[PDB]
């Protein structure tokens, strides 16, 4: 079906800035496009309907323009409540698609993550499972990539990660990634590595340990 | 297909 | 003033049928051209359109979910119901219903269709978790190690949410990061809580974990291993 691509997917800014988010459709949607702002923990809120009409009760710093395949939302003077995720929605064709969203967060300077790797506890091992956790602490911007390697084999499909919300004092994020293996598989290898790529790191940093080394 | 209100 | 609110079960098991109700006030589903739609949002993901129904009773569904969705209205009760069959874990999401305006009319004559291009009022959303799990307390394991040091606790295999974690009975707050839990393929949640301290403080560190649902409290002191 019809594709709606938002740009940028993520954007950093400060109070008082002017930002503009754009949304492009794969086929023309005339003026049937709406913009929403969604704050964490809340439902999306309508800002602009029919590509450019200002929704009632919505502050005038919000503006929408465009028609056909290209639309833009601009917030002229960013206020603290605007640090949020914005979405565009097309209503010309069924299904009524939403774009991928664009996260707007507090800009701060670039900060590389402090990385730490934790081996599984002997207590967990006795239960038959092995969790290897990797921590990326206080970094910025939000995008980071974690790659698990076991005896140099690239791992896939056996890890999960979660990211904290932007810190209100730091403006940094932290990320936890868990590699999970059976105790048996765990025992069949030695080098457990967490490879981290991030804008603040000249090149990828790797933190690792050799299993059972004591 | 087209929305309920499309021309 | 238009308001909508979603209701239904917070927890549902795979293969089961999920029935969600949207009760609203401020408009009638008998008003001209009005619509009520459903949109969902898996944790951390984008919004996904599901279906919509209009006052003249036309219904439309997401093509990807068409076979599992039924939307219906009960005009006299001011409710719209969405029934999803055969749910699976990927259906865990926050589900929202929303109002869609019909064209503006002048002396009962449609003159403006621009107002239909948006879903203008949304309900708070209802969180639905799909898991075959039974209530279960977490196993708590230690996570042990600019020149900052890190340690923590891995709160593993519990259900359902939530769990609370604090450090040193609430006295340790700076440098603490408790991550949002991930729902494992097993249907149980898992989360880590860590804390960063000056590589010298290694002071004592104990995580206090509490999963109300299963009456499971655990305090786990964590230290820099090696005996």
């Amino acid at each position: 079906a019809l594709q709606l691509t938002q740009s940028p997917s993520s954007l950093s800014a400060s109070v008082g800035d002017r930002i503009t988010i754009t949304c492009r459709a794969s086929q023309g949607v005339t003026s049937a496009l709406a913009w929403y702002r969604q704050k964490p923990g809340s439902p999306p809120q309508l800002l602009i309907y029919d590509a450019s009409s200002l929704e009632s009760g919505v502050p005038s710093r919000f503006s929408g323009s465009g028609s056909g395949t290209e639309f833009t939302l601009t917030i002229s003077t960013l206020r603290p409540e605007d640090f949020a995720t914005y979405y565009c929605q097309q209503l010309h064709f069924y299904p009524h698609t939403f774009g991928g969203g664009t996260r707007v967060d507090v800009r701060r300077t670039v900060a590389a993550p402090s990385v730490f790797i934790f081996p599984p506890s002997d207590e967990q091992l006795k239960s038959g499972t092995a969790s290897v956790v990797c921590l990326l602490n206080n970094f910025y911007p939000r995008e980071a990539k974690v790659q698990w390697k076991v005896d140099n084999a690239l791992q896939s499909g056996n890890s999960q990660e979660s990211v904290t919300e932007q810190d209100s004092k730091d403006s940094t994020y932290s990320l936890s990634s868990t590699l999970t293996l059976s105790k048996a598989d765990y025992e069949k290898h030695k080098v457990y590595e967490c490879e981290v790529t991030h804008q603040g790191l000249s090149s990828p940093v790797t933190k690792s340990f050799n299993r059972g080394e004591c | 297909e087209l929305d309920k209100w499309a021309n | 003033r238009i308001t909508l609110k979603e209701s239904g079960p917070p927890l549902v098991k795979p293969t089961q049928t999920l029935t969600l109700t949207c009760s609203f006030s401020g408009f009638s589903l008998s008003d001209f051209g009005v619509g009520v739609g459903w949109i969902r949002q898996p944790p951390g993901k984008a919004l996904e359109w599901l279906a919509i129904i209009y006052s003249d009773d036309d219904k439309r569904y997401s093509p990807s979910l068409n076979t599992r969705l039924t939307i219906t209205k009960d005009t006299s009760k001011n409710q719209v119901v969405l029934v999803m069959t055969r749910v699976s874990p990927v259906d865990t999401a926050t589900y929202f219903c929303a109002h869609r305006r019909g064209p503006t009319t002048l002396f009962g004559v449609p003159i403006a269709r621009g107002p239909v291009n948006a879903m203008d009022v949304w309900g708070q959303g209802i969180t639905v978790t799909i898991s075959s799990t039974s209530t279960k307390g977490p196993s708590v394991f230690p996570l042990a190690p600019g020149a900052a040091a890190a340690l923590g606790c891995l709160v593993k295999d519990y259900f359902p949410e939530p769990v609370t974690v604090s450090w040193n009975s609430g006295a340790l707050t700076s440098g603490v990061h408790t991550f949002p839990a991930v729902l494992q393929s097993s249907g149980l949640y898992s989360l880590s809580s860590v804390v960063t301290v000056p590589s010298s403080s290694l002071q004592t560190y104990t995580c206090n974990v509490n999963h109300k649902p299963s009456n499971t409290k655990v305090d786990k002191r964590v230290e820099p291993k090696s005996c």
